[PDB]
RNA sequence: UCAUAAUAACUUCUCGAAUCGCACGGCCUUGCGCCGGCGAUGGUUCAUUCAAAUUUCUGCCCUAUCAACUUUCGACGGCUGGGUAUUGGCCAGCCGUGGUGACAACGGGUAACGGAGGGUUAGGGCUCGACCCCGGAGAAGGAGCCUGAGAAACGGCUACUACA
RNA sequence: AAACUGCGAAUGGCUCAUUAAAUCAGUUAUCGUUUAUUUGAUAGUUACAUGGAUAACCGUGGUAAUUCUAGAGCU
RNA sequence: AUGUGCGAAAGGGUCCUGUAAGCAGUAGAGUAGCCUUGUUGUUACGAUCUGCUGAGGGUAAGCCCUCCUUCGCCUAGAUUU
RNA sequence: GUUAGUUUUACCCUACUGAUGAACUCGUCGCAAUGGUAAUUCAGCUUAGUACGAGAGGAACCGCUGAUUCAGAUAAUUGGUUUUUGCGGUUGUCCGACCGGGCAGUGCCGCGAAGCUACCAUCUGCUGGAUAAUGGCUGAACGCCUCUAAGUCAGAAUCCAU
């Protein structure tokens, strides 16, 4: 039964297989939400407190919070629900959801690192990376370098580098175009 | 070898004892004893009945509370550096001394 | 008791522009100051347009081996409310005893969607109209509902029955 | 490109099962109502610019199976 | 016939029934009075509901345990080989 | 041809099923003369689509697992029985009301332990000897032949024992 462990802060994540259940038996009838502590995982594991995110059940039906049942229950699905998306304006259809108490049935759980522990992991807490897009905003950009009200917005803005196919000339730059 | 418990009850099945009722529309039933079977098929509603399981639950008895709002909304953490500039850029930009920024006014 | 105006108050209570594109202009206290054109997209009320829903008068085939019908649990009318975009026995209470008929009611048949119109001719007529135009209804049989100005919609959803 | 947002998808096209004052025809009324859109008018009571999310995307998964979908990180 | 004795009570265990009497309540469809007219204004009536309450009652008469719960009884009377 | 019409007595003797018992001191542990006697039948898998036959058709011994009729016990579980008048619900009337009770031959209803009980529930039912029918061995009477005349082998749900 697999396990899927993230790291918000590092922002790395990680797939393991488990296949011996006696420490597993301390995740049972847990709910979605909770917290545990993981060390019957073993000796890496010391220190360590996880929060149950989600999972999977064996036919592949999700979990979905605030169904307090081991079982899987028929719900009439509308608009804004987490499991559903929407074709048509207005629509609803029924569909079928797993409920939030945690079970042997299940084949895959979802769970983040709270805090970190004394010893690190292999592969999951050595490695960070970056972030993807900076502030677009105009206000927001002044809060995130501590400008003040007249402190021209303009020059702080991150710029990055691209470069063409095989032109042979030099990268250019990249500005988002600042909002409001 | 298991055990399973009554359906109307609650009370724990041993192997051997009870019963095993099929209904016609395909729905299985067990009972643990004479009792449990014969207020079932009386049509009595199990939630009226003050020594089952499930009237106990249902008033709350021999059962305490807990409660964790407020400790799960403390959770936050550092950041990180973006792909544009790594984290020495942010801290050396933000704590730039005034001077300088006088110096930006002045010159733009 | 129309249009419109005035006074005393009220409201989980609205609207009165934190939006976008072209042009490059004019003033003097020369300040990264003030003013200025034409469009796009929105917005409260009245009027108009495409409409929609109800509504007045008269007009449909054969049959009496169909002569009395309507009010169990609204059938005809009065009153106070509820609900609807609005009128209304449309619905809830209380109170009257009424309504149609030999000038054919009520019921049964239709190998019956209605009309503009087709065929055949001295005149008068007989017969057909599923079908290119106008109106109504349905998407295998019944009911229920979401979104939206507008649907009881099925190349939209939910449930039962029958097929698959 | 993709994706969010706005509009349309209630028009067309097919058929004649039900239906005998019902549909329908010519002729009236709405001082008894709703109306997207179009057209013409029309509203004097931090401001040099306010606050939190989310899609696209990167990356990690489940089921024999569908225009099924999960948890983590940006704007 | 001095005993791990016998008998009568008691306590515990195990079962069956299904939440006792009593008191209290900002519970309760409503109704009738009095006033300073109230945000529970009070005085009276009210099937039922909630709390103390898996409570109360019964349990060997052919159920179990107790030297470590209490109180009683005892080396006979008659006949025969 | 058709319709309606009183069915008496056992306590006596014997027989049968069970139960006590005088005499030789009162007891405990044993042998076994004679009398009684018990089990029964089928199906499925495999052997096998084999032997046999041109074809169509179509067996049997062992082995394995179940079932029918009968017999002797038992009540852990499931079902029946209720005067446990054990607990609860309710109608009429009586004790002034509440509480707690009487009467209606057990007022009535739901559940109900203990005991009894059901192929309506569960367990169990043995193998030695001697033979009949028949098929054989050695072998005369009858210099050959022959299961019989002397002797002798196998053998049935039979008979006698365990």
């Amino acid at each position: 039964m697999k396990l899927n462990i993230s790291h918000p802060a590092n922002g790395s994540q990680k797939l393991i297989e488990v296949e011996d259940e006696r420490k597993l038996r301390h995740f049972y009838d847990k709910r979605m939400g909770a917290e545990v502590a993981g060390d019957p995982l073993g000796p890496e594991w010391k220190g360590y407190i996880l929060r149950i995110t989600g999972g999977n059940d064996k036919q592949g039906f999700p979990m979905k919070q605030g169904v307090i049942a081991p079982n899987r229950v028929r719900l009439l699905l509308s608009e804004g629900h987490s499991c559903y998306r929407p074709r048509r304006d207005g629509e609803r259809k029924r569909k079928s959801v797993r409920g939030c108490i945690v079970g042997p049935d299940l084949s895959v759980l979802a769970l983040s690192i709270v805090k970190q522990g004394e010893q690190d992991i292999p592969g999951l807490t050595d490695v960070v990376h970056p972030k993807r897009l900076g502030p677009k905003r105009a206000t927001k950009i002044r809060r995130f370098f501590s400008l003040s009200k007249d402190d021209d917005v303009r020059k702080y803005v991150i710029r990055r580098e691209v470069q063409p196919k095989g032109e042979g000339k030099k990268p250019y730059t990249k500005a988002p175009r600042i909002q409001r | 070898m298991r055990t399973y418990e009554d359906t109307f009850s609650g009370q724990r099945i041993y192997p051997g004892k009870g019963k095993l009722y099929v209904r016609g529309d395909s729905k299985i039933f067990r009972f643990q004893n004479g009792k449990s079977e014969s207020l079932f098929l009386q049509r009595k509603n199990p939630r009226r009945i003050a020594w089952t399981v499930l009237y106990r639950r249902q008033h709350r008895k021999g059962i305490s509370e807990e409660v964790a709002k407020k400790r799960t909304r403390r959770t936050i953490k550092s950041q990180r550096a973006i792909v544009g500039a790594s984290l020495e850029v942010i801290k050396e930009r933000r704590s730039m001394r005034p001077e300088a920024r006088n110096a930006a006014r002045l010159a733009a």
